[PDB]
């Protein structure tokens, strides 16, 4: 949004990037960013279901990373130029060290889950897979 | 308001007025419309420069009545029969229409107190009064020209995000 | 199809990717906060800042352009500080096109700030005119400070003080009002370039009278003894005029001294 | 019964600095508010000028939403779109109490009342009726 | 008008006022046409006391400073174009203006003329005339100014 | 609040009709129905007596000062 | 140079020289056509040649000489 | 800076300081590279900490207080004589040895442009260092 | 750089001046002390000390003789 | 429970703050409480139940989760 | 300590020490202390005379050069920061700074006062006195410093 003040009489908001649409989202690891990223917007996200929302159907926990060798992070908000919150995913991902993708909830069956963990490729992660 | 003129510039202080003479100027001027630019400006350079603002300064700048507290608290309605009575006052004879020189000096005399003085003041709704007054030699057909200050006084950004949106 | 449902935009079809990431060209932002340590300022663009992380001032900041910076030989440092102002907008260049790699290129100001900063009532015409190189050719410049330094294409030049102290020189003697020193000399207020470009005068923004001096000093000459004549000529708030010679070691002076009275 | 009159008032503008030059404002300039109990937006319906050296510059607003709804408290609309960052604060120093709904039924019952009184003309009643009858003049 | 009378009678008198003498800043306290001796009188003032002996008073010393903000003025021409062929059309009574930096101002009169004073820098002797626009169109930089008394005040 | 009763006690003043006194009856009736309870109780120094209007007076001006207790 | 605004309100900044018939370096807004800006002035090798007393070829900056 | 011809046909310009191992941004003309161009120089952080007097950490630019310090066209020359303007009354050039021209105005500031004695040192003034 | 004197644009010799005022000071006294060093193109010195509003002046003057 | 001197930033904008820190250290960061703490809350629940008792107010003003002491 | 001993008693001595007068760069060559007659001392020598009293000896003049590298001094406070509520903070012998240039320096002492020598510029013939910090509180310039005698050489 390009012309909007936002001021208020003699008042104002100490911290910086207020009364614009800036958004700052911190975190130490990706789970903590992924779910400050998820938890902006998923509950207005809004529909007509007769029963809840994308909440209720999309767990998006059980999320982790590496998390001793990553620092604070300041991910912005509007990082994209008008894009889409799978752009911004993007970014927050960092691949190909983490690995995002959705796929069934086999402990859970009959609801979706959003996975985002560390790669695979490691020795001991590779044995932390199921065998088929 | 002398004296509200003299609080604010001690409000700030010679200090703080001294930086920015010409836009603090701009303060007093916004606040109240009876001085202009220069007028202004000319008070704010004898504050800072003498240090105080006396009644000779005051009045040097313009003519004002400074020993009159009345104006603030109660001014006069001036109906009608008391503008009628206040030009018979600024002219009293047959040469100042004649005489284009003292005229001029009679109705900005006669502008300078009526717009001040009492509770409503306009210079183009006075001005059309004073130019009819003057064509009809100060009695005019009819006393709507008494009347007339009395009752005069008291897209295509738009189209096209509009359409753009529609289809 | 079905394969088709992948990220896309534009009315015609384009594969977003990486590519789309990158930005192409150059980008405006205003100056919100300034690291007066470092001299790295951080932009805000209309609903994000850049720069600005964890890092306080020196390891993550934006730079700004330098008049011109090095070393010596001998290994001292030297360089400039230009001037940075808050809210003026800067144009920004990313590196190799990428988001998160700000450095501001030029600062440019606003069709009203520059129409005020300027004395030329000229609307337009070629440069080449003799008449035009009068006013065009004018190198005006406004300090911090609200006194103003002037050159110009003609011999009038003007340099400003505080209070309405200034100094100017001139050649024509259709311009000898400008630099004269008849009766009580030439006011403030009668020279142009005194008045910004909306007819309003240029106000110092200190008035009180300020007080100069040259002091001149050494430490030694090729002859091998060390240097000890100090001489200055010191002016007052006041209106003194003192020209004097010293010998600080061999404790002699020789002043020349005006009063005020 | 005729319809609603639509909310309006002044707003006031604040500016950091009085301005050195003269500014317009594009006309159909939109002022909103932020507090969630008023989100009924504002725009104007004529040019507006603010010559320089002038710190503040007081312009007329008319709600687009038909309703009382614009009758907002004092220091409600705080917001202005494409304002230029000379601008510092927007506040309304006073409340509109001007919005209204539609006619109210007692206020209708009574003008019909006169209406029906006033058939019979020439008498008080009917001269009441005939000058009443004119949406602009009141009581 | 004001202006037009003031200076047909000027133009009058011209050759009367031969004891008003020329000064880079003359701001004499006594006024000239009321006084038999000699005084040195620049443009400026020269306008001021001209303008006071109605009953307009204006301001003293009425430098280039009073022109710009006192709203006694209207421009009509500005300043930084200069057209030989627009000057007809000049009325007697116009503030024509001299020098690159407002160092001198003059009085208009038809035929093409303009009343000033003209004379070396260091207080020259020579007493007001009027010279030919001809030879002084370089230096008129193009800035005409006018009167207006009716509405001020 | 203060801004609040003046306003509203300004608009009352406004959008009345000729030729009625100025009763305080209303008035008080029509400030109390912002709210009853937070609202306790009103009362005037001069104006206690009804003002009465000739045919030609619509109090429509008047400057209000609150004086709270 | 630089440009600003004092607490005061007062405008202050610099107007450098301008000249006719410079080349100057032009960078696009967002890489579009119509939406120039002038990035900065850079003159011909003839008329740097002509402005400089350096009689100097050429040399590493750090040597005293 | 700016360069350009005058009327009589004359070129005029300006040379500014060129520095060996300094930073210098670029843009290749049409994005080609075989075509560059210097855009500006921008210095290394600690050489920017080094020229800087500035000892305030941060602070909005419109604080009367920061005002003081913030505005300063702080420049020094190939000459490590270095030359100093402020946004108050205080100014300050340098020259050879430890002569320099100063002038100032208030009263506070009045040892730094005084010539009592045997004058102000120049390691009195707060300009002189790093 | 091309072996050319950089002739100077206008031969009229200048004339220089040094003038100093101010308006007031910690004293809270209005200021009037005026003081030039004004230099003629004929070559002349003058520096002078005046006080304009007590009439007084005190010149040192060097003529072009 | 983080030591002292540990939060250094507000992780925002901070324009007009230059750093943050806290001079105490953070000691009501507990684990759940145990089966012994239960039986002694219980205990003395169990006692409080006559009021006017200063074993009573004990239990009363120990009721609200945050009080430790 | 040394510092707060030698603040402590000059505080005590405080108004025996009239003989001493003000002067912007007073460096007599004879001692205040030891001599009944008047002499014209500034903060720094009168300072360097109250440290030299003792086995302590630093350097003379001890101008504004000496705290940069002798490293007799460690910072307590940066310069370009103003805080009111951490002046409870600091202790007796803290040296406080004054001055946009570090015109003028003084000697804090509790009970939010300060030492220093006050008056006009051209020579003051006002003795030292203790003023409070509230009026000077605006030209602190938040520096501070402290002393450090035992690791030194």
């Amino acid at each position: 949004i390009q012309e909007v003040q936002a001021v208020l009489p003699e008042v104002g908001w100490l911290i910086d990037g207020d009364g614009d649409n800036e958004v700052k989202f911190t975190g130490s690891s990706a789970h903590e960013v992924m779910t400050g990223i998820i938890r902006r917007f998923i509950p207005y996200m809004k529909y007509n279901y007769t029963e809840n929302t994308i909440d209720n159907y999309l767990d998006y926990d059980d999320l982790s990373s590496w998390d001793e060798f990553e620092k604070l992070t300041e991910v912005s908000a509007f990082t994209n130029f008008d894009g889409s919150l799978k752009q911004l995913m993007d970014m927050v991902t960092a691949r190909p060290f983490n690995e995002l993708f959705f796929k069934n909830s086999e402990k859970t069956p009959g609801k979706a889950q959003l996975v985002l963990r560390k790669t695979p490729f490691n020795p001991t992660e590779w044995r932390a897979l199921d065998m088929i | 308001t002398y004296s509200k003129i003299m609080k604010d510039l001690s409000n700030y202080g010679r200090d703080n007025i001294s930086k920015g003479i010409d836009k603090y100027t701009s303060k007093l001027s916004s606040k109240y419309k009876n001085l202009k630019k220069a007028q202004a400006k000319k008070i704010i350079e004898k504050f800072v420069k003498e240090g105080k603002v006396t009644e000779k300064e005051y009045e040097k700048i313009t003519g004002n009545k400074v020993d009159d507290e009345l104006t603030s608290d109660n001014r006069p309605k001036l109906t009608k029969d008391k503008l009628k009575s206040i030009l018979k006052e600024k002219f009293k004879t047959q040469d100042d229409f004649n005489n284009s020189k003292k005229k001029k000096k009679a109705k900005t005399d006669a502008l300078k107190e009526l717009t001040t003085k009492y509770r409503f003041g306009n210079k183009t709704h006075a001005t059309t009064l004073l130019d009819e007054y003057i064509k009809y030699k100060g009695e005019p057909p009819n006393d709507e020209a008494f009347d007339k200050y009395l009752k005069a006084i008291e897209s295509p950004l738009v189209m096209f995000s509009r359409m753009l949106f529609n289809w | 199809m079905v394969v088709r449902f992948q990220s896309s935009m534009g009315r015609s079809l384009k594969r977003v990717d990486s590519d789309d990431l990158n930005v192409k060209g150059l980008v405006l932002a205003t100056v919100s906060k300034i690291n007066y340590k470092y001299q790295s300022v951080e932009v805000k663009v209309n609903n994000l800042t850049l720069g600005s992380r964890i890092g306080d001032d020196g390891s993550l900041a934006v730079p700004y352009p330098k008049s011109f910076i090095g070393r010596t030989p001998e290994g001292s440092v030297f360089g400039t500080k230009p001037l940075i102002t808050e809210g003026s907008v800067v144009l920004i260049g990313f590196l190799n096109d990428d988001i998160n790699s700000p450095i501001i290129l030029s600062v440019y100001g606003d069709n009203e700030q520059n129409k005020m900063i300027n004395t030329n009532p000229l609307d337009g015409g070629k440069f080449d005119t003799e008449s035009v190189y009068k006013y065009s050719s004018s190198l005006y410049e406004i300090l911090p400070s609200l006194n103003y330094k002037y050159d110009d294409g003609e011999g009038t030049s003007i340099r400003t003080y505080n209070g309405k102290s200034f100094f100017s020189m001139t050649s024509g003697e259709e311009e000898k009002p400008q630099a004269t020193d008849f009766y009580t000399g030439t006011e403030y207020q009668d020279l142009f370039t005194s008045y910004y470009g909306n007819k309003t005068l240029i106000e110092p923004r200190i008035q009180k009278a300020p007080n100069m001096l040259f002091k001149h000093q050494g430490v030694f000459y090729d002859d091998g003894t060390p240097d000890n004549h100090i001489t200055t000529l010191f002016i007052s708030e006041r209106g003194d005029i003192r020209a004097s010679v010293l010998n600080t070691e061999t404790q002699k002076r020789t002043t020349q001294e005006m009063s005020s009275d | 019964k005729r319809q609603s009159k639509r909310a309006y008032g002044d707003v006031t503008i604040q500016f950091y600095q009085p301005l050195d030059m003269r500014m317009y404002i594009p006309a159909g300039t939109t002022f909103t508010s932020t507090r969630q109990e008023y989100p009924q937006q504002f725009e104007t319906l004529v040019d507006y000028y603010a010559e320089p050296d002038s710190t503040e510059i007081v312009v007329e607003v008319y709600c687009k939403e038909t309703g009382v709804a614009g009758n907002v408290p004092e220091g409600t609309i705080n917001t202005i779109a494409s304002g230029s960052s000379l601008i510092r604060s927007v506040n309304n120093e006073y409340s509109f109490n001007t919005g209204t709904k539609e006619e109210s039924q007692e206020d209708f019952k009574r003008r019909f009342h006169s209406f029906v009184e006033s058939r019979g003309r020439a008498t008080n009643k009917s001269v009441r009726y005939g000058a009443l009858q004119i949406p602009d003049v009141e009581g | 008008p004001l202006s037009t009378i003031l200076a047909l009678d000027l133009n009058d008198n011209l050759k009367s006022l031969s004891n008003i003498k020329y000064m880079f800043k003359g701001a004499p306290k006594e006024n000239p046409f009321g006084t038999d001796k000699d005084v040195y009188i620049d443009t400026y003032n020269l306008l001021y006391w001209l303008y006071l002996g109605e009953d307009e008073e204006l301001a003293y010393p009425m430098n280039i400073n009073y022109f710009f903000t006192e709203g006694r003025f209207f421009t009509i021409f500005g300043k930084g174009h200069k057209y030989k062929v627009d000057v007809s059309k000049f009325i007697v009574g116009d503030i024509l203006f001299f020098g690159r930096s407002d160092t001198n101002i003059g009085i208009y009169v038809g035929d093409g003329e303009f009343i000033s004073m003209m004379g070396k820098f260091p207080k020259d002797e020579t007493p007001i005339g009027k010279y030919k626009l001809d030879d002084y169109w370089n230096e008129f930089n193009g800035r005409v100014m006018r009167f207006d008394e009716e509405v001020y005040i | 609040l203060q801004k609040h009763i003046e306003s509203v006690i300004r608009s009352y003043l406004n959008n009345l009709k000729t030729s009625d006194d100025l009763i305080i009856t209303d008035l008080i009736q029509a400030i109390m129905n912002i709210d009853d309870v937070l609202i306790y109780d009103v009362s005037f120094d001069n104006l206690d007596e009804n003002i009465i209007v000739p045919p030609q007076g619509i109090i429509r001006a008047g400057e209000i000062k609150v004086e709270l207790k």
